[PDB]
């Protein structure tokens, strides 16, 4: 129903209130600096790569795999023999007379087998993930999730993997083919997703039917 | 040069134009002396290896 | 079915929280390096 | 869900400048491209047809 | 599953600059390209037809 | 399975610069190209037809 | 069937964990070489 209360995807308050700054200390200065959260040393010319837990990094999903195979075989054989003494001379009538030596035979055999298979998959998009662990050799374990809800349901795009820092481009981005333990997931819910599962009876038949 | 820059923390995009003039690729040769101890110093010979004009005031990285 | 609970391919938490850096030691230096592996 | 698994042995002097190797230079190449779900179940032969394919006289 | 197996004897002075040899320069070449699964089972002759192919008079 | 067998006698001054000899320069050339499997069995004549081919009057 | 458990072509674990390098010996050197085969 449309009257049953459901919670929105973005929960909590969707606004924030600015807080008044501190009262300036009465030294002889105009420059007053509110308590600054000191962050560590930050290089100047090096690219903005993620370095610690919590840093963000853009993944460019571009997957394209395609495999195939096929084979066949065949065999054949024919045979046809014959012999007929139409007019037998007299002195041979004791051996080939009364069609006692005529002969005619045929034979055939055939076979044809074949088979094949193939598979493919593609994927295209962009998704920003977060570093959740730094490995002993500098590699970064990254995880990420994006949730969309367009007017009826909800789609989830999840990603997980391991990244080598020297592959991150100058714009803080990595193509997904350079991630080691790539786990990608694109699922959804709602009745649009429910309309794509097979019925339990058809699912049972697909597995236990004789043919 | 791109390998060194990447090692230092700067990733130059691939398939880009790059024409330098103040850099030369060299082979360095040296003689390991008898009973050499770690921390000591030896003398090296530096030789160009492709279409360079001179190594007059260069520095070996 | 679509109502049977299944686990996702990417399990666990899909987010991480940044940790505050260490307090800088009061030498005469501005450069402070967190413990480098 | 689709799984692409790979296993092999690589000689370091064959790795290109961009840290990449063509799969024809790997020695004990084991490649695997499989899947699950009902899309994969719709591509196995029925047990009766599988039995006939092996034990039928012709 | 498909299997490609190879065995042979190579003379080192025939290996090219890219560490490669054409298969016509290998001495005791044994090459094999086989498979399994029902795709391969669909290419063996039935036992009755195999029997007839050998023992039929014609 | 197909078998290609070869046997012969070679004169060294006929070997080219690439360690190769055309087969017309080998003295006692024995070449053989045979096979097995049912593909080869489908090319032998039936025993009855083979008997008739030799003992039929015409 | 598709529900009968079969083993994959590529068996075993399909991932490896990096191991921390040795602690550098306190000579006067910055260059530290792990045991080279
Ligand atoms: C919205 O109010 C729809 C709820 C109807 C569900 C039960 C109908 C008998
Ligand atoms: C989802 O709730 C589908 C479960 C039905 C399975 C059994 C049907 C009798
Ligand atoms: C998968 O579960 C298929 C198993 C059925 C084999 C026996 C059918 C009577």
């Amino acid at each position: 129903c449309a009257w049953i209360p459901a919670k929105p995807l973005v929960q909590g308050a969707t606004t924030a209130q600015p807080i008044p700054g501190p009262v300036p200390v009465a030294n002889g200065s105009i420059f007053q600096s509110a308590q600054p959260i000191n962050y560590g040393y930050q290089p100047l010319f090096e690219d903005r790569r993620p370095r610690n837990i919590g840093d963000t990094l853009t993944i460019v999903l571009q997957e394209n795999v395609s495999a195939s195979k096929s084979s066949s075989a065949n065999a054949s054989r024919d045979g046809k023999t014959s012999f007929g003494f139409d007019t037998v001379p007299r002195y041979l009538q004791g051996l080939f007379g009364n069609s006692r030596a005529d002969m005619e035979a045929s034979g055939g055999n055939s076979f044809n087998g074949k088979g094949g298979a193939n598979a493919s998959n593609t994927f295209s998009g962009t998704l920003t993930v977060t570093v959740d662990q730094v490995l002993a050799n500098g590699n970064l374990h990254v995880v990420g999730e994006k949730q969309i809800a367009i007017n009826q349901g909800t789609e989830f795009i999840r990603f997980s993997g391991v990244v080598n820092p020297r592959t991150i481009s100058g714009s803080n981005s990595v193509p997904s083919t350079q991630v080691a333990d790539a786990r990608i997931e694109y699922v959804g819910n709602g009745y649009i997703n429910e309309a794509q599962n097979m019925g339990w009876l058809q699912r049972f038949f697909l597995n236990l039917s004789p043919m | 040069l791109n390998n060194m820059l990447s090692q230092l923390g700067i990733t130059v995009p691939t398939g880009t134009n790059m024409q330098l003039k103040n850099v030369a690729a060299v082979m360095v040769t040296a003689s390991y002396p008898p009973f050499a101890r770690q921390g000591q110093t030896i003398d090296v010979v530096v030789s160009s290896m492709g279409n360079a004009k001179s190594l007059r005031g260069g520095t070996l990285l």
